[PDB]
């Protein structure tokens, strides 16, 4: 069980950091 | 279809932990008076009078500001940002803290707050102080109360007939219109026209649409005053910020109620805001899982506020990750982040029941900031009155 | 910034109240009649009514009651205006000089208070110890009647019953006692309270509430020796004197709601009752005479006396004569003929008094010669409906009874006739179909026709277009509209390259289930060769609220849309362009290529037709929430409107302003409390045709008052404004009411002084003042001012 990169706005859990950073930049 | 959940739980904001230090007192400033009120810096909200706003403040300057408010008037200013980037705001609403809780968890001082919208205002001036916290020179906007449309004409002999007391509801409304608007024959217009500007008739028309969303009584849940009813309905209408600001700028409850009815009838589809042409849900799937209606403001563990609209079915959504019950706004349900299938923008969360005996077993919570109300067929956008 | 002048052409004619007593002399019986801002005083002679005095007040008469306090040789008159001005007046004549002197006065408005739903109620104690007023809910204001209360100081008592329907002071009580009907969730009840002037509070009343009729609306205090009170509803007339209770549910009263009454016998044995349909009844409380108990009340009776005009107020005078005060039709003096069959009825008319109100529409027409204009109004409602032709002689008025509601009117010079939209009530048959109540203009036309379709006892409204001859005023033709079709707008004009003149009607389909109309028609008719034909018919997706001839085209408003149609060579309407608005387009007015769109909530919008683009462009707007009853274009830059609490206002455009925000904003430049409710604004004049006034807009009101608005120059306005303040120092106001206060723009939420308007009635009263008073006014030059004022009287 991985996913140690959460988006503090929606709660999206990502297994890699480059995946989270792309998701956070889509928010406002 | 059947709601085997406790509708009173989301309104309590139970996810914010232990019982907060509740306040009983209420403060209101005189109409048209000028007041200097502090603004919360990271609040990006457009608050409606009567609407509940939960917050989690982390910054020591935000925590300090609230400790001072709790001791003083408990009132802060919530700016309606026209341009959020350059912090431009011409209007806003006061918010009165009715509950609070301080926590020194791990080693960080954080304050959880529950506030409510009170009075609309016009921003006269904004200045950021040498501390970094800004104050707003504000003018309290009055609520325009108009008398009965028949008050100007009304025959004095029929004044004693203006108070009205198992049987056919249509026959009741027929008698209501004939008696309330009898003096319309002294004017250039018919009774049926005056009904379109009658608070009780407009409120009854809105109630008929609200009953389609919630299986709950007018008797208790809904307010009697047109001002409060119009603001209660405005708070749970899933519209974009440009429309909500115009709706807030309305001073007359009659115009507000008329404007809401028109939005409720025109805007039947809800699309993703970034796509604009990706339907997520329709008004026919909207339902109330909270006593305040289908949509209410909730705060996440990092202070981000989401006006979450509950719907039975949603389409064009991808689910990210696995479900979690962590900080769930609907106790007994687990959430999974939901994105738009075309633009991948966060639209909301899918809520799935933890026990087999719960109903509905699944529903969606959509964040208002990601949605766009749409009028299908061959028409673009307009909000009459 | 606007300089306007408003003057009365015809004083209000509708009667809102009438009382009898001994006001002019202790020996004379008087009839006092209130016609809004006017009070008429009559001596009730054996003959009929002898006029004595007529005064004007700087207020709308809301309460009017006579009373004789201890010692006083004759009755005094209490009056309360709609702006809460209270006063006690005395009639005093010394030789030739008649003067309504003000014995006491004061404003009784409270800084805080929700004006009651059942309006103002003003009652006087039977011993004249106090005046009770119910202006606001939850409070009962008491003005103690003392000789040393010349300022009319008052205190309030908290009233837990917030929804009081009607209240009266009872007779025979040791302490002053009020009896009232109130409503609460549980229903309607009748309660009593004693009024302590010493403690300035209420004490437990003499008797119980009980759950009285659900539609109980009227309280009548019965005088001695019976006492108690009669409570009238929709089905029942009940009596209450605590332990004594008598009830009746006469089937004769079930046809219409009883809405006014009057005591005939001073002992309270007989009462007159009037309903909303003009029926007049006699209520008799049968006094039974037992051996010991000779004062029993065995039963109540109701007798239908006959039909009168729809009564706002009744008053028994003497010798069977009754004065019927009417708001919807002509007022009457009727003789209650002593026990007479007369083929059913007992009421015989003696006199009829002209009432132009309500004026719901009107039009100006040159008619004979052309020079002097004549005004033709849509007056009355229901059986009281009529057309009135008003010309300058005093104003000479000709009446044309229609026995149904006239609604809209326009003149067609070519066919030498008028087009009148009217409506009549028909009742649904248990057998199937609908039956008319009486013969009326639309059922008694020479020729008739019905529209062709392109789609129980309940009252049904049937709409018609009447063609009325301009010379004889005979109903030449009557065209009946479709079932559930409501006729809203009417125009007479030529369109496109067509030489024919048509009558165009705009309608709406009205169904009870639908709140907002989704269907309507624009029907083009031609009245030619003594016959009416349907030339064309356009179905629209909404109600056609208004229409105007716009430069050879037809501009029509369908719901929130404003559509311009062209008349083709195939004699059909072709949509040229549309304009979708933020508001419902109720009001439509045009000057050149400019259009004024407005809604019932004072949302004003200005549009301009762009001929080189073939579309509409918004020029300016102004949205201030308030009820708006009528609108008009004064000139290219000024717009006149009628808004809530009987005011007038003027909005102005400034096409020259530096920024585009300023030039698409309309400035409120005129505000004035008219005291009347305007229904129609109409360009024209009643005078025969290098002038100090520019333009002439006539207006018709609910009370039958006719006024005139004209524009002035800055020099003329500045002079007349100073003149007003000088005239106010010398003129004597009845009730000592301030002119500035009276004319101040009024809503309950705000009161601003009048701006941009000259009260022509005050200016004209300079000619009535004495020569020493005239010289006081001109003390900065007196006969040069007389020339100025006489020139201003020539506009009406
Ligand atoms: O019903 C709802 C709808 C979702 C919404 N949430 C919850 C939420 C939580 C978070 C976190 O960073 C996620 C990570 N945990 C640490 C952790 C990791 C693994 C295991 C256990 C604990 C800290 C918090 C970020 C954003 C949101 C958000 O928007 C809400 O509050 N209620
Ligand atoms: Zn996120
Ligand atoms: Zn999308």
């Amino acid at each position: 069980g991985e996913r140690p990169f959460h988006c503090n706005q929606c709660g999206a859990s990502f297994t890699q950091k480059g995946n989270l950073l792309r998701h956070i930049k889509l928010h406002s | 279809n059947i709601i085997n959940f406790d509708t009173s739980l989301p309104t309590s904001h139970t996810y914010l932990g232990a019982d907060m230090e509740e306040f009983h007192g209420r403060t209101l400033h005189d109409d048209d008076s000028c007041q200097v009120i502090p603004v919360l810096p990271q609040v990006m909200m457009i608050l409606i009078p009567g609407q509940t706003l939960p917050l989690q403040l982390f910054h020591p300057q935000e925590v300090s500001m609230v400790r001072n408010l709790i001791q003083k008037d408990r009132t802060f200013a919530v700016l309606a940002y026209s341009n959020v980037q350059e912090r431009e705001a011409q209007f806003g609403t006061t918010a009165e803290i009715y509950a609070y809780r301080e926590e020194q968890d791990f080693g960080i001082e954080i304050v959880k707050v529950k506030a409510i919208g009170r009075q609309r205002f016009k921003v006269l001036e904004l200045r950021t102080q040498s501390d970094g916290i800004q104050q707003a020179k504000v003018q309290i906007l009055p609520e325009c109360v108009l008398p009965s449309t028949m008050s100007a004409v009304q025959l004095e002999s029929l004044n004693k007939c203006q108070i009205f007391p198992d049987q056919c509801s249509y026959k009741w409304w027929q008698k209501y219109q004939k008696r309330k608007f009898h003096c319309a024959n002294l004017t250039s217009w018919p009774r049926w026209l005056y009904s379109l500007y009658d608070a009780e008739t407009l409120m009854d028309r809105i109630k008929k649409q609200l009953r389609e969303w919630d299986e709950n009584l007018k008797d208790d849940s809904l307010p009697s005053n047109p001002i409060d009813f119009s603001y209660r309905v405005a708070a749970c209408l899933p519209i974009d910020d440009v429309l909500r600001i115009q709706l807030l700028k309305i001073g007359s409850a009659i115009q507000r109620l008329r404007c809401e009815l028109d939005i409720m009838n025109k805007c039947t589809s809800l699309c993703c805001k970034q796509c604009q042409e990706t339907e997520i849900t329709t008004k026919n799937e909207i339902f109330s899982l909270s006593l305040c209606g289908p949509m209410a403001a909730y705060v996440n563990p990092h202070g981000y506020v989401h006006e979450t609209l509950t719907v039975y079915k949603a389409c064009n959504l991808n689910l990210i990750g696995r479900p979690s019950t962590e900080h769930s706004w609907f106790p007994g349900y687990a959430w999974t982040v939901a994105q738009c299938k075309i633009c991948a923008s966060h639209i909301g969360w899918k809520f799935t029941a933890t026990k087999k005996d719960m109903s509905p077993q699944k529903f969606w919570g959509l964040t208002r900031s990601a949605l766009l109300p749409t009028i299908p067929d061959t028409e673009d956008e307009i909000s009459p009155d | 910034m606007s300089y306007n002048y408003v003057v009365t052409a015809q004083k209000p004619t509708a009667v809102n109240g009438c009382v009898t007593g001994h006001f002019t002399s202790a020996e004379d019986l008087n009839l006092l009649i209130a016609k809004n801002t006017r009070l008429e005083i009559y001596v009730v002679t054996a003959e009929g009514l002898r006029p004595v005095k007529e005064v004007g007040m700087y207020g709308k008469i809301a309460v009017m009651e006579l009373f004789r306090p201890k010692g006083e040789s004759k009755d005094l008159l209490f009056i309360l205006t709609a702006k809460y001005n209270a006063c006690i007046l005395e009639y005093k004549q010394s030789g030739e000089s008649i003067d309504i002197i003000t014995r006491a006065h004061g404003n009784v408005q409270d800084r805080i208070g929700r004006p009651s739903e059942t309006g103002i109620i003003g009652i006087i104690d039977p011993e004249c110890r106090m005046i009770g007023l119910r202006l606001y809910d939850g409070l009962f204001k008491v003005i103690p009647l003392d000789r040393d209360n010349k300022e009319l100081k008052a205190f309030n008592i908290r009233l837990e019953e917030l929804h009081v329907i009607d209240v009266k002071f009872l007779y025979g009580c040791q302490a002053p006692t009020i009896c009232f009907v109130y409503q609460d969730p549980q229903g309607r009840h009748v309660k009593t309270y004693e009024v302590s002037l010493r403690e300035k509070e209420f004490n437990k009343g003499p008797w119980k509430q009980e759950n009285v009729e659900a539609e109980a609306s009227m309280v009548i205090a019965v005088p001695e020796p019976f006492g108690g009170a009669i409570i009238i509803g929709q089905e029942s007339i009940t009596y209450h004197n605590g332990d004594k209770y008598l009830a009746i549910a006469p089937p004769i009263i079930k046809q219409s709601t009883i809405v006014c009454h009057n005591r005939v016998d001073p002992n309270g044995s007989r009462y007159l009752l009037g309903d909303m349909e003009g029926r007049l009844f006699m209520l008799l409380l049968e006094k039974e005479e037992q051996m010991d108990g000779t004062v029993t009340l065995k039963d109540l009776r109701v007798e239908l006396l006959g039909e009168t005009s729809i009564a706002e107020c009744l008053t028994y005078l003497d010798n069977g004569v009754v004065f019927v005060g009417s708001r919807l039709g002509d007022s009457q003096l009727v003789k209650l003929n002593v026990d007479s069959n007369e083929q059913g009825s007992y009421v015989v008319a003696m006199e009829t008094f002209t009432n132009l109100g309500p004026i719901v529409d009107m039009c100006v027409v040159d008619l004979e010669r052309q020079g002097q204009g004549q005004l033709v109004t849509c007056s009355g409602a229901f059986k009281e409906g009529s057309l009135r032709i008003i010309r300058n002689g005093k104003l000479h008025i000709r009446t044309v009874p229609l026995y149904e509601s006239p609604r809209k009117i326009c003149y067609q010079e070519v066919s030498q006739c008028f087009g009148v939209l009217s409506s009549r009530i028909e009742v649904q048959d248990t057998s199937g179909g609908t039956t008319a109540l009486r013969p009326s203009a639309s059922t008694q036309a020479l020729s008739s026709s019905v529209s062709s379709s392109k789609l129980f006892g309940e009252e049904v409204e049937v709409h018609n277009l009447l063609i009325i001859d301009q010379h004889t005023f005979e109903v030449l033709h009557a065209h009946q509209f479709l079932q559930n079709e409501y006729a809203l707008s009417l125009v007479s004009c030529k369109l496109g390259k067509d030489p024919n003149t048509y009558f165009i009607v705009g309608t709406a389909m009205v169904y009870p289930e639908e709140a907002e109309p989704k269907q309507g028609r624009i029907v083009v008719f031609q009245y030619s060769d003594g016959k009416l034909q349907t030339v064309a018919e356009k179905e629209v997706k909404g109600a056609v609220y208004s229409m105007v001839e716009f430069n050879g085209k037809l501009l029509a408003s369908i719901n929130s849309t404003v559509r311009l149609y062209e008349w083709t060579t195939e004699k059909e309407l072709r949509t040229e362009c549309n304009h979708y608005n933020n508001i419902m387009a109720l009001y439509l007015k045009t000057k050149g290529d400019f259009i004024l769109v407005g809604d019932l909530m004072r949302s004003v919008l200005l549009l301009a037709y762009k001929p080189m683009e073939g579309n509409f462009e918004e020029i300016a707007r102004d949205f201030n929430p308030n009820w708006m009853s009528a609108v008009e274009i004064l000139d290219d830059d000024n717009f006149l409107g009628a808004e809530n609490a009987f005011n007038l206002f003027v909005c102005q455009k400034d096409s020259a302003a530096t920024t585009d925000e300023e030039r698409q904003h309309l400035q409120e430049v005129g505000l004035f409390h008219l005291g009347e409710f305007v229904n129609v604004f109409c360009h024209g004049s009643l005078v025969m045709q290098s002038t100090p006034t520019q333009g002439s807009v006539l207006f018709g009101t609910v009370n039958g008052m006719i006024g005139l608005v004209t524009s002035l120059s800055e020099s003329w306005y500045n002079l007349l404004l100073d003149m007003q303040n000088r005239l106010n120092k010398v003129i004597k106001s009845v009730g000592k009411i301030e002119h500035s206060f009276w004319r101040s723009f009024h809503t309950e939420r705000k009161t601003e002084p009048a701006t941009g308007f000259i009260d022509g009635d005050l200016i004209e009263s300079f000619l009535d003042i004495s020569r020493p008073k005239m010289q006081e006014v001109v003390a900065n030059t007196a006969d040069d001012l007389i020339k100025v004022v006489e020139e201003l009287t020539r506009i009406h």
